[PDB]
RNA sequence: CGUCAAAGCACUUUGCAAAAGCUAACGUAUCUGUUUCUUGCCUUUUACCAGAAACAGCCGUUUGUAAGGUGUGCUAAUUUGACUGUAUAGUUUUUGUAAUCU
């Protein structure tokens, strides 16, 4: 069940017994999978109906599905300055002499 | 490390080794009092010799002859008897007969590196095989 | 149980109680352990309220 | 539970269920329970076909329940973690 | 039950002003005062019974009366942070044991 | 586990309880049980055309019970 | 002649030789690593300071890699690992374990594919959270340097042998060598559009070789000489311009040096205090990057 | 507590109790003013407590420890002793040959007494200072310390003389040493070291037990020694510097 | 007089505890302003009793709950709802915190 | 590092028993009332002297007739003697029974009494009534 | 106790950094010094006497972090953290009062 805790504060469409569809937010579950949508809208065939906070009962939902994403370095030691090359008059490696 | 009469008596295998780890303690007293013949540094080799060679025996005692049960091996690292340290180093590979312990660490030199007694004489010209002067060491790689 | 250095048996009658504690947890001062345990055993004062 | 926690929270005002019939229950919660068995005052029934009536005092079995229609204000109402034996999801200060 | 816990007392019946009462450090009974559990009951019940008294030393209404099994009383030991009554605890011999 | 429903401020008086399938019954509430199988004494029926006949002691089975109701002011 | 504030800036920090600095492939954006376990953030445009460090890794960076989000940055260890560090966070990722030995390069894929060799005498390709090695290549010799195409088919391998190995994912055919070295190849780089492979090796010549399917027999290029190799075995890097018409390397002769593609030496400029390590170009603008065993990164154009 | 932290042994006071709380009844003026005394102490400590500032941590021996020019090893305590008196002596002794006061003789319990009778210059010559006589008593104490040991060692003496001599030294330090005179301020370590005297000695012999020597609960005016060691070691170390 | 200074010292009257940001709590602050408002979900009392039988401490054992920031001091009681350094000074309330 | 130490019960029980001699008995600190550190600071400052406790030096030395007059405030004329206000008023409330008070400090004001007694003889139970409490009767009350 | 995750773990040496924010024991212990004032004894200086303010030193303590040492392992051991963590076909949710048409 650790999957399903995945889906809080996500968006929900759960179809029920009935046949009807909710549509909201997740809130919190239940282990009998009572759930509790915010913002819920209801689907009766389409019609619309502003719900509001609405807590489903475990045995009234079928399936459920998303619809939405769900709503959304100190420091170091390093510090530059401008300098110059300066070539030396040797051609040799740096192990070699 | 010093026992009175009265001190918890030592694990059962300690009187039949008892007297040869008197012997060593003896000759370090002897050691000690012996004085003249060397540098301010050379002198000191002989204490270290000993050293080693009193840790081996009981090395030799546990890892290769099994002589002495566990519980007086631990006691007798415990009474510093044996020095842990280097029994350690000679527990892996490379430090099988390694003279002391100062002649690994590369904080005590001049120039970061190992004594001379730790690198191989085939890699080690023959006029520079000379005495360590940290203990007189005159080679430890493994390889000799 | 708490005060008088039982383990084994309060691990037992909490573990019977669901109410399970880490090992250090047993190893406190008298008046912190009581604490912890009254805090798991009585949790929120509910009653008052 | 999370879910009967907000169901306990919501007593004392006004909260619209509606049951296996399909009729909508609109009225004061003044009593629930773990079952989700609750207690109204002054319901205003809407039948499934349309019809109006009146209650006064009802004490609706759990089972027999649908959804609610929660008052909207709940929605910050504090999810606390629920350790294994607990049974009431209260704030906690023990080990968990 | 001291002179001010009385002072409140009569300020509060006289004021009708509901009272609940919590008889806090209840682990001094266990702990300190080291009371055989009948005793510890007879000494919460005599603490009970003062502030009753008290009470009905003003008005001897029923609506004033304090007692666990009205739910007025609840027993608490604020330092080790527990504050029960005679309903949570009953409950939460239910909530292990059944229905 | 399970728990005991309150309905101790609904015992011996005049209720009306709703079954399924359209049921109704009168009655005095005499006890309840675990899972609310409830018990009326002197109870009245109501059938769908509106006639009421003595149905007398009844102990009806909890998982049956829709709503029980009391009329008091 | 560039939008930089100064023509030369050099940048202090490390404790000890950095081992790789790579440019964001947006191109506004670089980090930096070495011996020191730790890496460097940096600003391109502006005060070009540091914004963060990536503490937590326990050994040298070997090599590091830009991902193309900009937003993780991939880092090879020396402790036979492959960490993920998410920039704009700070915190671990992932940690991909699975060689046996000092993970040399490291490359990424335009699909989340990440590719290493280490001296195991293997090639491991990771997905960027199966956190184990989806498939494994196993040579005779140990591996140095790796090259992935974009396309995400042929991953080109140098090691000690001298000769290149092409490796197809999904074939698993491997009787096809870009034969040409005699040495140790220090790095690859494939170009921008996926034709041309630069190669270094420590046989002291830059060459470069041609990555196409067919061929008119001797890939060979061209060679470049005058990049030599010391006698510290190190890994000098080689660049790819944003052009591709531009060859970069190191040298540890304290040189610098780019090429023409056309066989004609065009900078010979010094001004390293070491061996330099890792050479880059700006994609953007004519802004080369410098890396040198000396705690110090140079700025360039 | 069934948990604690381990503090140090000095850090233990072990009779701070008798005298933060009231005085017993009927004793003399003497012991009445000792507990007043030390309260007094504990009070001015209490009084000027500061908050500690923050420092990283940093410690001599740790420094030292890193050089190449220090060892470590195990050894008895005794020995320790022994070694630090012998260094300390000769340390004063190369001092006072680098001076060319060699007719100045350093006894081993550390009293500098010319050889012979000094002319003008060389008494205006051999005059050192308050770091050098300071120092040379704070050894003479410590070698009196590592000889009550070392007598204890030996079997000239058991446990119970070897403890009633040491309290004997910690309580009389301004009798045996006379190191009062180059730091006046010590004497306030002398006032404690005989308060903690008489409030030992009168909750010791009560009873059976009488007058005379035998009490040796050193533990207090040890740790008092210690604590008056503790401020004066930095001041030494520049004056000696 | 020589105690007046010159330059007066920046000093800032502290006299009660006062958190300088609202510390988290296990609930939401809009939360509570709900129930205050729009709900009957409120109850006014006071706590009250003799001197040091634990009225504060009760409250403390609600504030351990609501705030966990909040932790026991290392030698006496948490003593939350005092806030006025004379009070930490007695260890008794004086004043009636709400 | 033997940094820190977790003792069994019988352990700390026995621990006590043996070193009974020295610590206190006390475990109410009611019983420094005017005699711990606070009430130290306050006489300090106010110059008084407990007389069991330490004196020092007065802290304030401004106390010259500057003014030269008496004020008319504190004069016998207007005041009521009925008992002299002793030091340990001035020590219990600095800031009302004395004017002129700076650097006075506060002291916990009461503690609840303790009552522990330990047990005479192990063979008891520990949960007993002890005789020296009262017995709880008390019919003298008017209930409901 | 259980599941998941990552960390070899236990002990230990050394370096670096920090340690009141909401009035409170970094240390339930306890020394020394400097400057500026006020005192005590005083033939002058050091050395002193005892109170205050502002400053420092020393003996110590805790935490984070980095690199190592010893002993055991990686063919497993331990630690740390997180967790909406448990049965159950017999009425209150998950082993169907369903289909049938409208
Ligand atoms: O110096 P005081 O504290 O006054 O104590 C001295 C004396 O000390 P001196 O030898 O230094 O004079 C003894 O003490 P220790 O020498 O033993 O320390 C002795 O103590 P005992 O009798 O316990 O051995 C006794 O002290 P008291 O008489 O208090 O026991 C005596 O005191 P008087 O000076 O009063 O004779
Ligand atoms: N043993 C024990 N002590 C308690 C308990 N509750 C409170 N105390 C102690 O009671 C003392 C006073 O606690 P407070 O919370 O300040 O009591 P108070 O009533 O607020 O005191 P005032 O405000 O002055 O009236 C403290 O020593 C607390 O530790 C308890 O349950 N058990
Ligand atoms: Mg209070
Ligand atoms: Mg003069
Ligand atoms: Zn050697
Ligand atoms: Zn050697
Ligand atoms: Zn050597």
């Amino acid at each position: 069940t650790t999957k399903m805790v995945s889906l809080l504060n996500h968006s929900l469409n759960v179809t029920t017994k009935d046949g009807r569809t909710f549509v909201g937010q997740l809130l919190a579950f239940d282990g009998f999978m009572n759930l509790v949508l915010s913002d819920c809208q209801e689907y009766r065939h389409e019609e619309k109906r502003m719900l509001g906070l609405v807590i489903l009962r475990g045995e009234f939902i079928v399936s459920l599905s998303v619809q939405g994403p769900p709503p959304m370095l100190l420091s170091g030691p390093g510090v530059a300055r401008p300098a110059g090359r300066g070539i030396p008059l040797g051609q040799a490696p740096v192990g070699l002499a | 490390r010093l026992r009175t009469s009265r001190t918890k008596r030592p694990p059962d295998g300690f009187d039949e080794i008892e007297p040869t780890l008197i012997e060593f303690q003896d000759r370090m007293r002897q050691i000690e009092n012996t004085m003249g013949k060397g540098t301010k540094t050379e002198m000191l080799a002989p204490i270290f010799q000993l050293h080693h060679q009193r840790s081996r025996y009981i090395y030799d005692l546990y890892y290769k002859r099994e002589a002495i049960s566990t519980e007086l091996y631990n006691w007798l690292l415990k009474q510093n008897y044996a020095d842990g340290n280097l029994i350690a180093k000679w527990k892996k590979p490379g430090y099988e007969k390694l003279c002391c312990l100062r002649c690994i660490q590369t904080a005590e030199s001049k120039f970061g590196s190992t004594c001379i007694c730790r690198v191989p004489k085939s890699k080690l010209d023959k006029d520079q095989r000379v005495r360590c002067t940290h203990c007189g060491c005159n080679g430890c790689a493994s390889c000799d | 149980l708490t005060i008088s250095d039982e383990a084994e048996k309060l691990k037992k009658h909490l573990s019977s109680f669901q109410i399970y504690l880490k090992p250090k947890d047993y190893l406190l001062d008298p008046k912190p352990l009581l604490q912890l345990i009254c805090a798991s055993f009585f949790g929120f004062p509910v009653g008052f309220v | 539970s999370l879910c009967i926690k907000l169901l306990h929270e919501t007593q004392g005002h006004i909260v619209t269920m509606e049951l296996e019939n399909g009729s909508t229950y609109r009225g004061k919660l003044i009593e629930a329970e773990d079952n989700m068995n609750c207690q109204m005052r002054d319901i205003s029934v809407t039948a499934r076909d349309g019809r109006v009536s009146h209650l006064d005092q009802v004490y609706i079995r759990g089972s027999h329940i649908r959804f609610l229609i929660v008052p909207d204000m709940l929605r910050n109402a504090p999810m606390f973690k629920v350790g294994p034996g607990r049974s009431v999801p209260l704030p906690t200060r023990g080990r968990r | 039950v001291m002179i001010n816990t009385t002072r409140i007392i009569k300020h509060a019946i006289l004021h009708d002003m509901p009272i609940v009462l919590v008889l806090n450090k209840v682990d001094r009974l266990i702990l300190e005062l080291r009371l055989p559990p009948n005793d510890a009951y007879h000494k919460l019940r005599h603490v009970i019974d003062e502030v009753n008294d008290n009470i009905c030393q003003i008005s001897k209404d029923l609506k004033y009366r304090v007692s666990p099994e009205l739910g007025n009383v609840c027993f608490a030991s604020c330092d080790l942070g527990y504050c029960f009554t005679l309903s949570s605890f009953a409950k939460l011999y239910i909530d292990r044991h059944g229905g | 586990k399970a728990g005991a429903p309150d309905l101790k401020k609904y015992l011996d008086r005049q209720v009306f309880v709703q079954l399924n399938g359209s049921r109704k019954v009168y009655g005095v509430l005499r006890g309840y049980d675990i899972f609310l199988n409830i018990v009326l004494e002197d109870s009245i029926e109501e059938k769908v055309d509106g006639e009421k006949v003595k149905i007398g002691s009844v102990a009806i089975r909890g998982n049956s019970v829709i709503m029980i109701e009391t009329l008091d002011k | 002649t560039s939008d930089l504030n100064v023509p030369n800036l050099q940048m202090f920090g490390h404790t000890a030789e950095v081992l790789v600095a790579r440019f964001d492939p947006s191109g506004s954006y670089f980090a930096s690593g070495g011996m020191d376990r730790q890496i460097l953030l940096w600003n391109v445009f502006g005060d070009v300071k540091n914004y963060g460090v990536l503490n937590g890794c326990k050994g040298a960076i070997t090599d590091l890699q830009w991902s193309r989000d900009s937003r993780v940055v991939y880092c090879s260890s020396s402790d036979t690992h492959l960490m993920s560090w998410d920039a704009v966070s700070g915190q671990k990722i992932r940690k991909h374990k699975g060689h046996a030995g000092v993970v040399n390069a490291l490359d990424v894929l335009k699909v989340e594919l990440l590719t290493s060799v280490s001296d195991d005498c293997t090639m491991k390709v990771w997905d960027s959270r199966s956190k184990d090695c989806i498939k494994t290549i196993e040579e005779k010799y140990p591996l140095t340097a790796v090259a992935i195409a974009q396309q995400g088919t042929q991953v080109f391998i140098g090691g000690i042998d001298g000769a290149i190995k092409i490796w197809d994912l999904r074939n698993n055919h491997c009787s096809h060598v870009l034969k040409g070295h005699k040495d140790i190849i220090t790095s690859l780089a494939i170009s921008k559009d996926g034709s041309s492979l630069l190669s270094n090796s420590m046989d002291n010549t830059v060459r470069i070789f041609d990555v196409k399917p067919f061929a008119s027999a001797q890939r060979q290029l061209q060679i470049f000489e005058g990049a030599i190799h010391g006698q510290e075995h190190n890994l000098l890097g080689v660049a790819w311009s944003r052009n591709s018409r531009f060859v970069g390397a190191g040298s540890s002769d304290k040189n610098v040096y780019v090429w023409s593609a056309t066989g004609d030496l065009r900078y010979v400029l010094p001004g390293h205090e070491g061996s330099v390590n890792h050479v880059d170009f700006h994609p953007h603008q004519d802004i080369i990057l410098s890396c040198s065993s000396d705690r110090t990164i140079f700025l360039g154009e | 507590k069934r948990s604690g932290a381990t503090k140090r042994a000095q850090d233990v006071p072990l009779i701070k109790h008798w005298y933060l709380e009231h005085c017993p009844p009927n004793q003399p003026v003497k012991v009445r003013v000792s507990y007043q005394k030390l309260l007094k102490s504990h009070v001015m400590n209490k009084l000027h407590m500061a908050h500690p500032k923050s420092h990283t941590n940093r410690s001599l021996l740790r420094q030292l420890k890193n050089t190449k020019f220090f060892q470590s090893t195990s050894i008895d305590w005794v020995e320790a002793g022994l070694q630090v008196c012998r260094q300390g002596y000769n340390m004063l002794q190369l001092l006072i040959h680098r001076k060319g006061l060699t007719y100045l003789h350093l006894d081993y319990n550390c009293n500098l007494k010319p050889t012979k009778t000094l002319t003008t210059k060389e008494r205006k010559k051999s005059r050192f200072g308050n770091a050098f006589h300071l120092m040379r008593e704070i050894l003479r104490l410590t070698k009196l310390i590592v000889d009550s040991h070392v007598q204890y060692r030996l079997g000239n003496i058991d446990a119970y003389q070897l403890a009633d001599g040491l309290h004997y030294i910690f309580n009389h330090v301004g009798q045996l040493t006379g190191m009062y005179r180059y730091k006046y301020r010590l004497m306030r370590q002398i006032r404690a070291c005989k308060d903690f005297k008489h409030l030992i000695y009168y909750r010791f012999n009560t009873g059976p037990v009488g007058k005379g020597p035998g009490c040796g609960f050193w533990a207090p005016s040890w740790r008092v020694w210690l604590f008056f060691l503790r401020g004066i070691v930095p001041l030494l170390e520049r004056w000696l510097g | 007089p020589l105690s007046q200074p010159i330059i007066e010292p920046i000093r800032h009257k502290r006299i009660a505890i006062e958190t300088t940001n609202v510390p988290d709590t296990v609930y939401k602050k809009e939360f509570l302003f709900g129930l205050l408002t729009g709900t009957d979900d409120v109850r006014s009392f006071i706590v009250a009793g003799h001197l040091h039988h634990g009225k504060s401490a009760l409250l403390d054992l609600l504030v351990y709950y609501t705030h966990p920031d909040t932790k026991p001091p290392k030698r006496r009681s948490l003593r939350y709802t005092d806030t006025h350094y004379l009070e930490r000074e007695r260890v008794m309330s004086i004043k009636s915190t709400p | 590092t033997y940094r820190r130490w977790k003792l069994n019960l019988p352990q700390m029980a026995n621990l006590h028993r043996l070193g009974y001699q020295l610590l206190s008995d006390l475990r109410d600190d009611n019983y420094f009332y005017l005699f711990n550190d606070n009430s130290f600071f306050t006489a300090k400052a106010l110059n008084v002297a407990i007389p069991g406790g330490p004196k020092f030096e007065p802290l304030y030395k401004d106390e010259a007739p500057e003014m030269e007059d008496w004020n008319e405030f504190n004069d016998i004329y207007k005041l009521i003697i009925r008992h002299p206000i002793k030091t340990e008023y001035r020590i219990a409330f600095p800031y009302l029974y004395n004017s002129r008070a700076r650097s006075v400090a506060l002291s916990e004001y009461h503690q609840p009494s303790n009552v522990f007694v330990p047990p005479e003889d192990p063979d008891l139970p520990a949960f007993f009534w002890d005789p020296i409490i009262n017995p709880i009767t008390s019919r003298q009350l008017t209930l409901h």
